[PDB]
This record gives structure tokens, C-alpha cells and sequence, in this order.
RNA sequence: UGAAACUGCGAAUGGCUCAUUAAAUCAGUUAUCGUUUAUUUGAUAGUUCCUUUACUACAUGGAUAUCUGUGGUAAUUCUAG
RNA sequence: UGAUUCAUAAUAACUUUUCGAAUCGCAUGGCCUUGUGCUGGCGAUGGUUCAUUCAAAUUUCUGCCCUAUCAACUUUCGAUGGUAGGAUAGUGGCCUACCAUGGUUUCAACGGGUAACGGGGAAUAAGGGUUCGAUUCCGGAGAGGGAGCCUGAGAAACGGCU
RNA sequence: CCGUCGCUAGUACCGAUUGAAUGGCUUAGUGAGGCCUCAGGAUUUGCUUAGAGAAGGGGGCAACUCCAUCUCAGAGCGAAG
């Protein structure tokens, strides 16, 4: 589904909407206050490093 | 919900008075505090006109004073010897106003041993002629030297520490002390 | 119900206002001052129905805001502050400065005073007691507390209070044939000398008071004010000068005095 | 000058209605030496130090809202980063 | 003070040491040890217990409509009193423990009914009365019912919540 | 003029139905929800001198003529939660 990602220091952040389900199945079962890692989210996003906190059913 | 009421309570005579309106703030009692002595704890709980009141829990620690003498120290509790309303607060130890209770001593034996300095349980100069000036004043009731010898002086708690939050209280002395005494030898 | 009441209706409103029965739902409730809300008087009710200085509340609001009112020295905004009995208001412009002084029928007449009399103000003492630090301190029935009294400034007596430093400049002591004002009741508003103290444990002292006409009349300690010594009163009192007259008697002043 | 918001205070007044309620409410009468009382006007705190030969003051700290941005929801004076 | 263990002031300690202006608008004075030095006005708000005022709970005394086809009731489950505690802003069987057996009653207790909220008052109107009072004022209750509580000086609030 | 027995209407009375309904009390069992309470510890941080890369990281190579220094592994000690 959708995704909520923000940059700190930059101040800048965009939505992602992702219909793909693989890329979701990422975040399923973690917690809010734990880290991400960019690679296995998209191959848009690698190197990076997310961290999971907020979010909405 | 704990209420105050006199319009609950039936009446001198005994007719059921009906429930006259739903009862008032004004009119509440909160949930008892019966503080034990195992490590220090306080709640305060914001009562009518605002005005913090310090709910006394598991207190440990208070000054208990003398008579005689005319003295209280940062001393400790040990444990509820005998309180005189209900047995109950002994069992669980529950530390109230008017228990009896045994104190830790050894404050108020430094205390002395400033004070007049002759010791109870069995340099310089000019302080000398002071010590000289004090002492053979208080020769003390026996029981409350034992006591000082043991490390537990008997005490009444007199403080209301649900209420004020300190647990400050009273070295038995006298007619009221070998009344109190007698009473825990009869429970014991 | 549920806290403190915060309006005042006009027929509860006490009658001493003389308001109209009609003319608006409410009166104005006089706030929390220095007396109490019967025996006190609003800004309002003074500046509207009784100088007409103002044609309505709005005006007297305005005025008040212009700020050339002082209740006692001290400047006041406030509508509904229940100046009461003996407070000094004075307006700056005009210099009409008034005492609050009682009428012998009981409503607060409006005494036109001089403005070196309206300087000073009578108070009664409500209590001697002493604070924190050991400081004596005495009480006023009308609003003050002074620090540092004369020793032998006792309860119920009368105290010159300087208004402007707020001080003590004399006092009368409380005594048989001594000139006394009347605040309370049937008796509020004459003016008589004190014979009697009937003493009685608790249940209020009571005291026999005779006037100018040798008319005897009885009431309350908390409702007598002591007010000089007889011949010299301290402050100046209105025409009629607490007597009180008969009704026929008052028929007759009325209808004997017609001067078109 | 000032939207917004945090702080303040107000929302316990007023208005309505008469269901209960029969020594209860209520009326006058007392008392609180039996208490709380924002507001009110009157009052008022050299002693915070902790041995006394080199120490925080002409101003101490990090937050949170407006916003701006990344949003969810079929919806709600919903509010997550 | 009618009256106190009152006001209040000392001695003794404790204290998860309250409070003790790192506050906003105008105005911009006084001495030179000539630094930008030390100093000082008109006000706002806070903040301590004591006053006061607005109030607040209780509380004294006396007074309610019909009913005996209600004569006993209260007291296991607080009734009455005591002692102690607990709680409360505080008094107090308000609640707890232990003890005593009280307490009310034909001067109608207790129960039942009210098409009863109480009073000011209203109608009638020789005197005495009789009936009515939901309703402009004062009190009291309630916010569909019953319960519980947050915030707050003040609510057991319902144009607050559970 | 009084009763019984007839006819036509209506009022109440008793009365099986294991009647029905509403409310008030109420046994036993359950028991929502808050308040306190025993813990519990998402998170937020202060003070510790705890080693940096820092280009005068305190007024000129140097424990910077080391600055609330660049700032996270500290970890200890808290406070709120
Ligand atoms: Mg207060
Ligand atoms: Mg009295
Ligand atoms: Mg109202
Ligand atoms: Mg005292
Ligand atoms: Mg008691
Ligand atoms: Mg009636
Ligand atoms: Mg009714
Ligand atoms: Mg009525
Ligand atoms: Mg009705
Ligand atoms: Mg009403
Ligand atoms: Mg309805
Ligand atoms: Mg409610
Ligand atoms: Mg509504
Ligand atoms: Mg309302």
C-alpha cells in the first residue's frame, strides 16, 4: 500500500505508493521504534536505511 | 462512591431514608492508605481548596521524640508492635496513627551521647565542666533504656500519616508506656 | 448549587438600591469587596439612580474607565464594587466628593461633603488579633486590616483611618454617652448617644440608644457604629441628622412646608 | 498590527423543568471553639548558605504547539511522522 | 472570648524542603570614586499563612397532607452508645476493630398513600376559616435511567468524560 | 304495597388460567467502568570529563596560548513518564 517516508536534515520527504507486494512484506510483524534497511523495501531505495516509527491500519 | 453521608444510615429511630439526591463530591472519603514499612513511599492526592495531602505508603523513617529529654531524631521504624484498635494492621504490619512501635535507637543514642554523653544499654577541656553541669537529670524508666540496649525503642506513632505523609511519632514514657506494655505482653 | 452564584435578579436585589421593580430582568450584583453584598452599595446604583450622572450602565462604565472616580483614594473600575457605609467617592471632575452615609428611612443618601473632610475615613473595629511575626493587628467591619493599633483600641470602638496612607490618625473607645450611628434594621440610619450595654453570654449585646428627641430605641452591638461624642460627631451628617420622625409628623413637615 | 496555537481565566453562572422527596426538602432561628473558600480588598517573608584562601550571572535549559511537510480513513469538532 | 489544648511565641527534630519575582507596558531620573559604574519611578502578575468578601458543607431549636382495612419498628447486612483507629476540608457509626444493649413509639414510632418539590404567596373574603401553590423571588433536587470519575477554588457537571 | 321467578342495559364483586405487564424492594451468582493501590517502564531528557575526526574547535607550532569543543559506543546517576 502507501508509504510514509521523511528526511530529517535535508527537511524534505515523499509519499510512496506501492501496489507491490513484496516490497510491503518487509515491514510485517516489526514494531514502531526499530530500523529498516533501504535494499530489500525497493530498488528505488538502496544503501538506504528507514526506521520504523507511526503508522496507520 | 465512598461517601460520608448521613442520609444513608438509616436514622435514630430506624425508618429508611430514601435516596435524597445522588451524593455530592463534598461529601466523599477516599480509598485507606494503611501504610506498611518496606521502603519509602508518597502519593499526594489533591483534596477540596486544592491543598496537597500526602498519603503516608510503606513509610519507613520518622522522628519520634522524647519527653523528658525534649528531642526527636532522623531515626527508623522497625515494625508495628501493637495497635490498639485492630490486630489486623499487626498481621499485616500496617503502621498507623497510636500503634506501638519499635525504633531503630541508635539516632537517638548518638543523640545522647552528645546530649549528656553517659551512655544507655549496661577528650577536651571545657566541655568537661559542661557534661559535668548536664547529666544526672533524667535517670529514665528502665524499659525505655532495655529498649535503647536492644536497638528498638517503644514508641506510640501519632502522626496521622494517611493524612500528613510523615510517620512521626512518640518514645513511650511512664503510666501510658507500661500500659501499652502490659497489653503486648497479654497479646504475646 | 454546584459553586459560587454570579448574578443578582432585581427583585432579590436588595431594596436599599431603590431600583425600579421593573426595567430589566436583573440588578447589578455588587462583586467581592471590602462589605457585604446587602449592606453595600455598586457603582453603579451610585452613578445612575442616585446622581444620575449617567443616563445607564454603559455611561457609568465609560465614566468609571475616564477614571476621575476614586471609592477611598484608590481609583476603582469596576461597575458593580460595593462601595458601602462611610467609603469616600470622590469625583474628580466636578470635585463633588460624597460620603456613603445612611438616610433616617435606611437607603444611602448622597452627601454632598467638603474636600477636606473627605480625606479621612470613619471604620469600625471588627476584631483585635495578632498575625504572623507577633504583630497586633486590627479589623475593620468596613473592609481594612491595620497594622499596629493603639494597645487600648479594643472591639466594637471607632477608628480615624487617614485613607490616603491608610493609617490610624484617632479612634473613640466603645462607652456610655458616646454619639453612635445606627446600621441595622428597624433603627438603620438615626443617630443617638448610648445609655445602657446589655451584656449578655453569646446571644448578642444589645444596647439601649436615646437620640436628640429623647427617644429611646434598642439594638444590636454589630449593627452600632460609634460615631463621636454628643454635640461633636466626627463626620458631617445629612439633613435630618439620624432623628427619624413620627409619620404624622412627617405629614406635617411635608404639608406645612409649601414654598412654590 | 496579528491568523493560529500553547499559558491564563471562563465554561460549576444563567436558563429550564418538578421526576423523586413527608422530619427529607423548606421556613425562621442558632452554631463552624467543627471546617474549605479561585475570586475580593486589606496584609506581609534580609536567616535559601552550612566552615569561611580562587564560587552561575548585565539574564539558566530543552521541549512542545502554530506553521510547513510526509499521510491513513467509508466516516467523526480523527490526528501519525 | 460567655468559654479552650484559642490567638500566638519559643525549645526539639524531621521534610521524597512549599515559598523566597532568571515576569510584561510606559517613562527614562540621581551621584560621579568619568566606569557605562553604582544607583532610583509608574505599574502588572504571581506567591505565604492571617483578614475580608463572595461563598461552603454541616449544625441547634420549633413547625408538614391523608391512613390503625399500618402497633410494633430498628438491631444477621450500624440499630443506639462507647473506646480506639481509618478516612474527610473538617464534626460525626461517615467507615473499621473491640465492647455494651441500647434507640423510637398511642404526645401515633414504623409502614402505606399522595393525581406532594418546600416556602414566599394565590383564590375566596364579617370574625374563625377552607382550598390551591408545576409556574416571574428564595431554597432544593434533575439533565433518558442508575452508576462511576477527570479537570478544577468550586462539579460527583451531563450544551465534560467512562 | 312486598318478595320470588322472567326480559332488556350497565356498575362493581368473586374467579381457573400455574395469566400478562410495569415499577419498588431483594436472595444467590455474575460483574462493566473509573478512583486509589501492587507493580510495570513504551519514551523524553539533565549531570558525569566519557575517546574522537575538529584546521586560532578559549586571544599565534604544543594535555587546541583545548571553548556549554566536532559529537556519537559511553555507562553510572537521576527527574518525568
Ligand atoms: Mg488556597
Ligand atoms: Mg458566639
Ligand atoms: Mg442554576
Ligand atoms: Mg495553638
Ligand atoms: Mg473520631
Ligand atoms: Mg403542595
Ligand atoms: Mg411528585
Ligand atoms: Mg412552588
Ligand atoms: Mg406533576
Ligand atoms: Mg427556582
Ligand atoms: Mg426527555
Ligand atoms: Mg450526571
Ligand atoms: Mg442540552
Ligand atoms: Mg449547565
Amino acid at each position: 500500500m502507501k508509504l510514509n517516508i521523511s528526511y530529517p536534515i535535508n527537511g524534505t520527504q515523499k509519499c510512496i505508493e506501492i501496489d507491490d507486494e513484496h516490497r510491503v512484506r518487509v515491514f510485517y510483524d516489526k514494531r514502531i521504534g526499530q530500523e529498516v534497511d533501504g535494499e530489500s523495501v525497493g530498488d528505488e531505495f538502496k544503501g538506504y536505511v528507514f526506521k520504523i516509527a507511526g503508522g496507520n491500519d | 462512591g465512598i461517601s460520608r453521608d448521613s442520609r444513608h444510615k438509616r436514622a435514630a429511630t430506624g425508618a429508611k431514608r430514601a435516596q435524597f439526591r445522588k451524593k455530592r463530591k463534598f461529601e466523599l472519603g477516599r480509598q485507606a492508605a494503611n501504610t506498611k514499612i518496606g521502603t519509602k513511599r508518597i502519593h499526594p492526592v489533591r483534596t477540596r481548596g486544592g491543598n496537597q495531602k500526602f498519603r503516608a505508603l510503606r513509610i519507613e523513617t520518622g522522628n519520634f521524640s522524647w519527653a523528658s529529654e525534649g528531642v526527636a531524631r532522623k531515626t527508623r521504624i522497625t515494625g508495628v508492635v501493637y495497635h490498639p484498635s485492630n490486630n489486623e494492621l499487626v498481621r499485616t504490619n500496617t503502621l498507623t496513627k497510636a500503634a506501638i512501635v519499635q525504633i531503630d535507637a541508635t539516632p537517638f543514642r548518638q543523640w545522647y551521647e552528645s546530649h549528656y554523653g553517659q551512655s544507655l544499654g549496661k577528650t577536651s577541656k571545657n566541655t568537661e565542666r559542661k557534661w559535668a553541669a548536664r547529666a544526672a537529670e533524667a535517670k529514665i524508666e528502665h524499659a525505655v533504656d532495655s529498649q535503647f540496649g536492644a536497638g528498638r525503642l517503644y514508641a506510640a506513632i501519632s502522626s496521622r500519616p494517611g493524612q500528613s505523609g510523615r510517620c512521626d511519632g512518640y518514645i513511650l514514657e511512664g503510666e501510658e508506656l507500661a500500659f501499652y506494655l502490659r497489653r503486648l505482653t497479654a497479646k504475646k | 448549587a454546584r459553586g459560587p452564584k454570579k448574578h443578582l435578579k432585581r427583585l432579590a436585589a436588595p431594596h436599599h438600591w431603590m431600583l425600579d421593580k421593573l426595567s430589566g430582568c436583573y440588578a447589578p450584583r455588587p462583586s467581592a469587596g471590602p462589605h457585604k453584598l446587602r449592606e453595600s452599595l455598586p457603582l453603579i446604583v451610585f452613578l445612575r439612580n442616585r446622581l444620575k450622572y449617567a443616563l445607564n450602565g454603559r455611561e457609568v462604565k465609560a465614566i468609571l474607565m475616564q477614571r476621575h472616580v476614586k471609592v477611598d483614594g484608590k481609583v476603582r473600575t469596576d461597575t458593580t464594587f460595593p462601595a458601602g457605609f462611610m467609603d469616600v467617592i470622590t469625583l474628580e471632575a466636578t470635585n463633588e466628593n460624597f460620603r456613603l452615609v445612611y438616610d433616617v428611612k435606611g437607603r444611602f443618601a448622597v452627601h454632598r461633603i467638603t474636600d477636606e473632610e473627605a480625606s479621612y475615613k470613619l471604620a469600625k473595629v471588627k476584631k483585635v488579633q495578632l498575625g504572623k511575626k507577633g504583630i497586633p493587628y486590627v479589623v475593620t467591619h468596613d473592609g481594612r486590616t491595620i497594622r499596629y493599633p493603639d494597645p487600648n483600641i479594643k472591639v466594637n470602638d471607632t477608628v480615624k483611618v487617614d485613607l490616603a496612607t491608610g493609617t490610624i490618625t484617632d479612634f473613640i473607645k466603645f462607652d456610655t454617652g458616646k454619639l453612635v450611628y445606627v446600621t441595622g434594621g428597624r433603627n438603620l440610619g438615626r443617630v443617638g448617644t448610648i445609655v445602657h450595654r446589655e451584656r449578655h453570654e453569646g446571644g448578642f449585646d444589645l444596647v439601649h440608644i436615646k437620640d436628640s428627641l429623647e427617644n429611646t430605641f434598642v439594638t444590636r452591638l454589630n449593627n452600632v457604629f460609634v460615631i463621636g461624642e454628643p454635640g461633636r460627631p466626627w463626620i458631617s451628617l445629612p439633613k435630618g441628622k439620624g432623628i427619624k420622625l413620627t409619620i404624622s409628623e412627617e405629614r406635617d413637615r411635608r404639608r406645612a412646608q409649601h414654598g412654590l
